[PDB]
Formats: structure tokens, sequence, C-alpha cells
């Protein structure tokens, strides 16, 4: 009858850390990447690789 | 506290007529092995909490650790009683079972085997 109560608290804070997790997730991500296309550099990284494709191809 | 050991001849066991209690026995048996079902199976030991693994864990926290101390701790009587007059309301009766009824019953017993005797005259 004790535990049960232990038990929950915990298991609050792991479903609670989880959504955090996914809240984070989504606003992290969702804030945090909107910006960065001003990279034209992540199409030189998409050129990088691709030459790296057109190299390593063979 | 551990085990009683009484053991039961079942066969005299309901027989008793202290005439309150015949009907008492026929069902108090029974009563009994309900009782007696039921002890014999519950587990003896429930187990305890690993206190340090809920203690990290458990993070409205000290709560474990309080309870750990505390469980530990944290102390139990034992079931009353109702109804002992069984070891008197035994040996009292058992003075009319015995002694009194037996006495008088040798009595009687003895006057038929003198009498058996004589009969053998």
């Amino acid at each position: 009858e004790v535990k049960n109560r232990l038990d929950y608290h915990i298991s609050v804070q792991n479903m609670m850390r989880q959504k955090e997790q996914e809240h984070m997730i989504n606003w992290v991500e969702k804030r945090v990447v909107q910006s960065i296309s001003a990279q034209q550099e992540k199409e030189t990284i998409a050129k990088c690789i691709a030459d790296l494709k057109l190299l390593s191809k063979k | 506290r551990k085990l009683a050991l009484k053991t039961i001849d079942w066969v005299a066991f309901g027989e008793i007529i202290p005439r309150n209690q015949k009907a008492v026995a026929n069902s108090l048996k029974s009563w009994n092995e309900t009782l007696t079902s039921r002890l014999a199976t519950l587990p003896e030991k429930p187990p305890a909490i690993d206190w340090a693994y809920y203690k990290a864990n458990v993070a409205k926290a000290g709560l474990v650790d309080d309870f750990e101390k505390k469980f530990n701790a944290l102390k139990v009587p034992i079931p009353e009683d109702k109804y002992t007059a069984q070891v008197d309301a035994e040996e009292k009766e058992d003075v009319k079972s015995c002694a009194e009824f037996l006495t008088q019953s040798k009595t009687r017993i003895q006057e038929y085997e003198k009498e058996l005797e004589k009969m053998r005259n």
C-alpha cells in the first residue's frame, strides 16, 4: 500500500520527462530547424556528399 | 505466535453433548476446516523493498528513505482473542467427562463384573 506511492512519483517523473521529451522534440525541432536553411552550404554539403557519390559511387 | 500443537481426534470430536455445544462441534469442525485450509496456505513471508533502488528512483524523494527506516521500524500487534474459554470449558467439563462420569460409570461397570462373578455361580 506504501509503495504504490513512491512508484507513482517516479512514474510521473518518467512520464513527465517523456512529455518534456516530446514537447522538447516538437518545439526544439520546430524552432531550431526553420532558420538553418540560409546555408547554401547545406547544399555545398549536398554538393560534398554528392561528390562523395559522383566519386564514391564506383 | 507459532503454531499450536493440538491433535484432534475428529471421531471423538463431534460427539460431545454438553448439549449447548454438540451442534457447535459439528459446525466448529467445519468452521475449523475453513480456518485450517486458510492458514495452511498463507504465504509465510511477504517481501520487502529495495530501499536503495527506490531511494534513487522516487524523486518526490526522501520518500523511499523516510519509508525505509519507518517501514523497517513500523511494527505490528498480533490479532486478539475471542472465545478462549475453551482451555477451561475443557478441563471442568473434563472433570465431568472423565472423573465424575468416569468414576460413576466404572462404579456401574464393576457391579455387573461382580455380578458376572456371581453369575459364574
